[PDB]
RNA sequence: UUAAUAGGGACGGUCGGGGGCAUCAGUAUUCAAUUGUCAGAGGUGAAAUUCUUGGAUUUAUUGAAGACUAACUACUGCGAAAGCAUUUGCCAAGGACGUUUUCAUUAAUCAAGAACGAAACUAUGCCGACUAGGGAUCGGGUGGUGUUUUUUUAAUGACCCACUCGGCACCUUACGAGAGGAGUAUGGUCGCAAGGCUGAAACUUAAAGGAA
């Protein structure tokens, strides 16, 4: 199922049926609401923002316990990517992949995965200008 | 008891049979299956390998060598690892001549890794 | 490949061996081996033209034997093939119907009895 | 005078086998006045020296027989390498190539169809020969041992071993003649630069469209 | 609107003989230096060829060069394929697993196009959209248990059993429209072919041979 691969992996979070907030959840959905925004500004990205609620503050989801998602409870306070995250680290990725190859010419392995990552942003790229999440004139590089 | 040693090359085509002392640095008598016979065809032949040890036998106990350590050996490297016939007619031979055989050992060139070509 | 001599000795290697340098040529082989051998070199012959129904005719034996024999003889050429795969030698290929020719097939003659292959299952 | 001792560690499924034989394996070496122990914890066969020993080079062929057992070598045919003619070799066959699949196809050119080519060379050189892995064991006459290494080495760099099958026999009748002993028999014989960058993508019609 | 046992990304401990740059080892081969002894040494089926009393081969010590990575090596691991096996460090990358983290259909198959890239010589397996399995094995995870292990220095595994995801294969299974060979004969055509001793014919002819 991996695009790129030939792994057919299924590793993947089970969402729990009930759309509730836990019975023994007795925080106020407004302390959520600072807590996201604290770490935002200190530079955490939303997906790193749910792992530190959930691990220590019994945030089992953002959405159940305060009603939106990250994303938008960020937007709604004037914190929102320049762009999407996963466009950002799959860009990030091709930038380390492109600085180790002027270093190491003889890498023709590097050279292979640098199409896989780069035809990866061309996808994504093309998806979110068709959104208009991305500007039209937006390319890579 | 004074002890040698005695260095026993058997190749598939000749048999050496060296006596040197423990530092192995001076020779005491090196005869070779060649030297016993009369024909290029049984040089390798065990009853050369008999005499070769006989004479270098008789060589020892007049020096004063009574016993002597053997290491014998192949031709090893990237060819056989197993020594020729000369080899073990050599041995039997030390023994029947009287010197007592101290230890023996293989010390067979045993390549880490051999110098082929893999195309 | 068309060098008679050759090809038949290697296809009687196996003869040769069970029933003994070597006594390959035709005028010195004697003995058991020159039998197998003649009746081997015209079964060879004969497949080309002659019908498969013919040509090799499994001598009747009775039924409860018949399963006995082939039960033992696929019994020591699991053996054999295990004991070989479980170690590193390396086995010569055999299709997959056919039963392996062992050692004890030339010598015991087994062939002629229980056939190459169970032929039913062929045909199914 | 101290015993010289030989160990070989052997796998644990010939341990039925080597079991039922060790009997008569010490029978064997019992006539050479050798003594053998079999471990069975250890998984290990050892072979040492007595008083009574009056042959020195016995160790060594002892030795060896432990050895072609741990390989799984029969032992009726094992038990011969305590003849003095008798020797073994093994061969190593997988630093020849490179390619998997030319690797397999030639050590299988080696055993031959139904095992015909590797029984015509035992026949010939008489030989007792066993493919394993990438080794090939071999046990005989040392005549017999050269020849095997020729066709075996020579099979791994594409040449057919039915050449050596062939040239075998017709040296084994040229022998027989005693005419052509001294004349030689070859005439009897058969005969731009890498860029580390890639090249851009071409955009998708929808993209020309964005 | 869901958050697909669709897909993309994130986080955690990991796994690999995946790649690139350095670095370390190893015995062997060739060569060189010393050095004990002396007539042969390699090679073949025999030789020839080659080296050699200016010491060959062989013995001991030492140095250098190139290649290579034995035994461990497996119907095992990694890689898109070709391929990849010594230690250590650096550089990025990758798979699966675990997740009550995140985007929200961003995907599948793809002619065009782009990236990488002497030899053969006995083989062979019905195919598929497809059911239930068995043994063994590799990587990850959960639980049980009691042996190795061990103690407030840091780290913290090995083995057994049960379960589960994903692999390399092996052995069985239920289901399915999956739409010339071998020879024979030839009043034809085109080729190839017979003989009488040589010399020796326009010459009944010499020497010397062949035959007997
Ligand atoms: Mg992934
Ligand atoms: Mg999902
Ligand atoms: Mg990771
Ligand atoms: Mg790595
Ligand atoms: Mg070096
Ligand atoms: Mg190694
Ligand atoms: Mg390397
Ligand atoms: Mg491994
Ligand atoms: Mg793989
Ligand atoms: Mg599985």
């Amino acid at each position: 199922g991996r695009m790129h691969s030939a792994g057919k992996g299924i590793s993947s979070s089970a969402i729990p049926y009930s759309r509730n907030a836990p019975a023994w959840f007795k925080l106020s959905s407004e302390s959520v609401i600072e807590q996201i925004v604290k770490y935002a500004r200190k530079g955490l990205t939303p997906s790193q923002i749910g792992v530190l609620l959930r691990d220590a503050h019994g945030v089992t989801q953002a959405r159940v316990i305060t009603g939106n998602k990250i994303m938008r409870i960020l937007k709604s306070n004037g914190l929102a990517p320049e762009i999407p995250e996963d466009l950002y680290y799959l860009i990030k990725k091709a930038v380390s992949v492109r600085k180790h190859l002027e270093r190491n010419r003889k890498d023709k392995d590097a050279k292979f995965r640098l199409i896989l990552i780069e035809s990866r942003i061309h996808r994504l790229a093309r998806y979110y200008r068709t959104v208009a999440v991305l500007p039209p004139n937006w390319k890579y590089e | 008891q004074v002890f040698g040693v005695a260095r026993i090359y058997a190749s598939f085509n000749d048999t050496f049979v060296h006596v040197t002392d423990l530092s192995g640095k001076e020779t005491i008598a090196r005869v070779t299956g060649g030297m016993k016979v009369k024909a290029d065809r049984d040089e390798s032949s065990p009853y050369a390998a008999m005499l070769a040890a006989q004479d270098v036998a008789a060589k020892c106990k007049e020096v004063g060598i009574t016993a002597v350590h053997v290491k014998i050996r192949a031709t090893g490297g990237t060819r056989t690892k197993t020594p020729g016939p000369g080899g073990q007619a050599a041995l039997r031979a030390l023994a029947r001549s009287g010197l007592r055989i101290g230890r023996i050992e293989d010390v067979t060139p045993v390549p880490s890794d051999s110098t082929r070509k893999k195309g | 490949q068309n060098d008679l001599e050759l090809q038949q000795f290697l296809r009687e290697s196996h003869l040769l061996s069970a029933f003994n340098g070597i006594v390959y040529q035709d005028d010195q082989v004697i003995g058991k081996a020159r039998s197998r051998t003649l009746e081997m070199r015209l079964n060879r012959l004969s497949r080309v033209n002659g019908h498969q129904d013919k040509i090799n005719k499994l001598e009747k034996v009775p039924m409860h034997i018949r399963r006995g024999m082939i039960d033992k003889h696929v019994k020591r050429i699991k053996k054999y093939e295990q004991e070989a795969a479980e170690g590193g030698i390396v086995l010569s290929k055999v299709k997959k119907g056919q039963f392996r020719k062992i050692e004890s097939t030339y010598k015991k003659d087994i062939e002629r009895r229980i056939g190459g292959s169970i032929k039913a299952r062929d045909k199914e | 005078a101290e015993e010289s001792s030989f160990m070989t560690l052997f796998p644990k499924y010939r341990e039925s086998y080597l079991k039922t034989i060790w009997n008569d394996v010490t029978r064997a070496l019992d006539k050479h006045n050798i003594a053998c122990v079999l471990d069975l914890v250890e998984g290990s066969m050892t072979v040492k020296t007595t008083r009574k020993t009056y042959d020195p080079a016995i160790i060594l062929k002892a030795r060896d027989l432990i050895k072609l057992l741990a390989r799984s070598v029969p032992f009726p045919q094992a038990v011969k390498i305590l003849q003095d003619d008798m020797a073994c070799d093994v061969i190593k066959i997988g630093n020849f190539v490179t390619n998997k699949e030319r690797f397999v196809k030639r050590r299988q050119r080696l055993v031959g169809p139904n095992g015909n080519t590797l029984k015509a060379l035992e026949l010939l050189t008489k030989c007792y020969i066993l493919v394993q892995g990438n080794t090939v064991s071999a046990m005989g006459p040392f005549k017999g041992l050269k020849e095997v290494r020729r066709v075996v080495e020579d099979c791994m760099k594409n040449i057919h071993p039915i050449y050596h099958i062939k040239e075998l026999m017709i040296k084994r009748e040229l022998a027989k003649r005693p005419e052509l002993a001294n004349e030689d028999w070859s005439r009897f014989l058969p005969m731009k630069v890498y860029t580390p960058f890639p090249p851009a993508q071409l955009p998708r019609k929808v993209d020309l469209e964005i």
